[PDB]
RNA sequence: AAUUCCUUGUCGGGUAAGUUCCGACCUGCACGAAUGGCGUAAUGAUGGCCAGGCUGUCUCCACCCGAGACUCAGUGAAAUUGAACUCGCUGUGAGAUGCAGUGUACCCGCGGCAAGACGGAAAGACCCCGUGAACCUUUACUAUAGCUUGACACUGAACAU
RNA sequence: GCUCGCCGGAAGACCAAGGGUUCCUGUCCAACGUUAAUCGGGGCAGGGUGAGUCGACCCCUAAGGCGAGGCCGAAAGGCGUAGUCGAUGGGAAACAGGUUAAUAUUCCUGUACUUGGUGUUACUGCGAAGGGGGGACGGAGAAGGCUAUGUUGGCCGGGCGACGGUUGUCCCGGUUUAAGCGUGUAGGCUGGUUUUCCAGGCAAAUCCGGAAAAUCAAGGCUGAGGCGUGAUGACGAGGCACUACGGUGCUGAAGCAACAAAUGCCCUGCUUCCAGGAAAAGCCUCUAAGCAUCAGGUAACAUCAAAUCGUACCCCAAACCGACACAGGUGGUCAGGUAGAGAAUACCAAGGCGCUUGAGAGAACUCGGGUGAAGGAACUAGGCAAAAUGGUGCCGUAACUUCGGGAGAAGGCACGCUGAUAUGUAGGUGAGGUCCCUCGCGGAUGGAGCUGAAAUCAGUCGAAGAUACCAGCUGGCUGCAACUGUUUAUUAAAAACACAGCACUGUGCAAACACGAAAGUGGACGUAUACGGUGUGACGCCUGCCCGGUGCCGGAAGGUUAAUU
RNA sequence: AGGACCGAACCGACUAAUGUUGAAAAAUUAGCGGAUGACUUGUGGCUGGGGGUGAAAGGCCAAUCAAACCGGGAGAUAGCU
């Protein structure tokens, strides 16, 4: 049975990459909330 | 020529083709092609727009020249060609400087026969004159609404224009529709009609037929639910109540025209 | 009749016997002509019905070959669980292992069966209730996008009546 | 280690994606492994991934993303031009052998190739963000010529048989060799060459395109494979000195032919059809602005450079996605033998495995199977399940029909083996020899050798010859839907949804309509034989009556009627 | 020639049994349908929540759908247990 998670990724940094992250504002944000909460993985870059 | 398919299998019983043999049978002519990538009916938003449309055929557009301002230069027809972008034929015409280019094909116009555009250009299918030239009560095709501006009548596979009378400035049409418009006589058209007639009489035979020119299967709107369509659901086939559009609009003799903009150059609608 | 309530309508065919099926009849509860009517070859993992072949489907099960079940060694769960020294019957309290009377019964395992413990599982979905929701409908109410009408503004010039 | 069993279009081999040391060696057995464990994808330590040619990066672009200005929008922001990104596509070059416990087209040996920089020499019109060519493209079908590959023979080496025979028509093994370079064949495409002229290719042009003459027919391009060379080499069954029986030096025979043959190659070809089949760069040419006893360009030689990153291992699975060492899911490539139409199926080769609890017993009952007296659907909601049919060839085949079908309708007969026809035929393949020549990978004749059906006749064995696996039950009446398709992933596959066809209606293009506060985009680079919406649903015969209601489309006299005044 | 025929790969999911604290939060076994097309598949892209997409089932939109998920208003309100 082919399940949900497919991994891919290139499709992975597309989507939730840091560079994508800083294109949109809201994007943005997120990273700012994340640095807030001290997240040591700040996206899933690497 | 219209050829019925034999019933050799369910799918071929009903098909009816249009076979031309004077079409080209090979390549077109590369110069004159251009990129067309399909849209599926979607906008920049990435939304559906218009419904019933995706797949299909791969197809190259064909840079057809609608203007025709090669005043003064003889040209000659090289050969008939299949255009996929449209219902109506092209046609290569070779001018006498070199240069080629594509126009519809007129009713009689084949391999050989020579064409010319221009205010003294002669009455003939194929060329293409300024209206006020052009003589009161000839049929003509791929007529210009404005001064310039290309063909934008009278472009099908069939169809034709008649001008009725010359009150000046502005000629009197006759469209296809009955539609009685008039547009200034600066405006361009070539004399002769389209010639695709049997293209009409063509049958699909099968719904494959129908995907093939891009056109996806239409859901009829009686058979969806309340939250789909106006026409909604019901407990087996009700539809109680006056037919409309989705988005909730009459469609059913309802005139939705609404321009106002010309509404001067209208002179009967139609019927 | 994918439509017929009365109804297994009536007659015929098929069967020893046919509420189904097939063919007619018309008394169409409550068919009907593009929310189509009536036909229709071919097609269908489609509904109904009848035959030949075929057979453990059955009369009626028998034997056999394997994997479990069973025993030994190793590892080692689960739902459930107020507490238990946790019998039958009749009666009682509203269908009793637990109360009354009475009968029966040495203590404890193992393999089986599943009648009861209103067995386990899921704060019944049916039903009603709440001045509870949510979506859906419309000639319910009140609004509103859109569409549409006019006035004023952007917006002027002469001429004639 | 010897047997046995299992897979073998994989349960083998090589990768992508993904994972990220699971790879190799040593060591340890607490935990982890559904048991034990000396073992492990477990713990600990060490070792291991070598590139001008493979891939990435890089050059080029598709869908699409972003987007200087710009347009639009309360703000955020939206769309988009010039541009710039974006592979799943296009773009230069390496093959064989050997080698490590673990890497190799990366190291070693041998033999090659590609694109650039600099310099020398000779000959020289060079030059672009421009022009043209090219790159460059569909589906199906059809053969023909080949190769991979396989079979047999020949050759070479070895063998003479645990039990009758086995010195022969006997048995086992091997018989392998690349890129590159040269040759340019089967076959495909195209008529060349020279001069003159021209409203075209945003300007120019010797290039492309177009026009008019002259002159010859042989010019050119593309092109699998074969052959030669690469190769007096490498590899090589087996031997000989070493030989911790763990393995290395040296030596190492034959290394040919015939036939069969692909889904691979010629083929981005050919034929044919309609639904009419990417872009850009590299590359080849054209000149402009400019530079000209320069600079640049062409060829040869010489020299230098080709960085950086990935490279272990798994990759149909115990390493990826499923919480598991989970009967699941996961794209590409390779494709042996016998039988067979076949990538089905059976049995096997290479190779890989016996699936991480076993040992006994031989109860009920459950699960998966085998057989069955007599009967044969009496079972049951229902022939559910099971049983049965099953192949090839020939004969034969109804109603009905849209004349295609129905149809493999139904039904019947023959199938093994041996011999002969024919010591192996028809057919296919095709050597030597002879003849011809523009003598060449040539043509004709020629038929050796090899390969090889099918049929007839006769004989013969068994209960049974399509003997296994494999492999249609058939027929009659009828409802519904025309049909192929589509659907409730995870209880509904249907008479529902689509459908071709039909009709009504809207829409004249800045179209209707849709997504958007807007810009704009789709519709469409379309134009009424078009497009949107609605209903109906192949086809055949047809589709009647009613406009009061509601809606829609028109109408003008009047009545009523908003802001405003 | 064919949304032609028989039939593997491949894509489907009609019947039955098993399984139902399963090997598996939909699978296995034996049959079954399509299998040159309205086919199927790899990689990447686009459409976003009263919205998408939908050969239409209220289907699907990360094991969740008559209005996804995450955080917040928020200790919503609960004449009910």
């Amino acid at each position: 049975m082919k399940r949900t998670f497919q991994p891919s990724v290139l499709k992975r940094n597309r989507s939730h990459g840091f560079r994508a992250r800083m294109a949109t504002k809201n994007g943005r944000q997120v990273l700012a909330r994340r640095r807030a909460k001290g997240r040591a993985r700040l996206t899933v870059s690497k | 020529a219209v050829v019925k398919c034999k019933p050799t299998s369910p799918g071929r019983r009903h098909v009816v083709k249009v076979v031309n043999p004077e079409l080209h049978k090979g390549k077109p002519f590369a110069p004159l092609l251009e990129k067309n990538s399909k849209s599926g009916g979607r906008n920049n938003n990435g939304r559906i727009t218009t419904r019933h449309i995706g797949g299909g055929h791969k197809q190259a557009y064909r840079i057809v020249d609608f203007k025709r301002n090669k005043d003064g230069i003889p040209a000659v027809v090289e050969r008939l060609e299949y255009d996929p972008n449209r219902s109506a034929n092209i046609a290569l015409v070779l001018y006498k400087d070199g240069e080629r280019r594509y126009i519809l094909a007129p009713k009689g116009l084949k391999a050989g026969d020579q064409i010319q555009s221009g205010v003294d250009a002669a009455i003939k299918p194929g060329n293409t004159l300024p209206m006020r030239n052009i003589p009161v009560g000839s049929t003509v095709h791929n007529v210009e609404m404005k001064p310039g501006k290309g063909g934008q009548l009278a472009r099908s596979a069939g169809t034709y224009v008649q001008i009725v009378a010359r009150d000046g400035a502005y000629v009197t049409l006759r469209l296809r529709s009955g539609e009685m418009r008039k547009v200034e006589a600066d405006c361009r058209a070539t004399l002769g009609e389209v010639g695709n007639a049997e293209h009409m009489l063509r049958v699909l035979g099968k719904a494959g037929a129908a995907r093939w020119r891009g056109v996806r299967p239409t859901v009829r709107g009686t058979a969806m639910n309340p939250v789909d369509h106006p026409h909604g659901g019901g407990e087996g086939r009700n539809f109680g109540k006056h037919p409309v559009t989705p988005w909730g609009v009459q469609t059913k003799g309802k005139k939705t025209r609404s321009n106002k903009r010309t509404d001067k150059f209208i002179v009967r609608r139609r019927s």
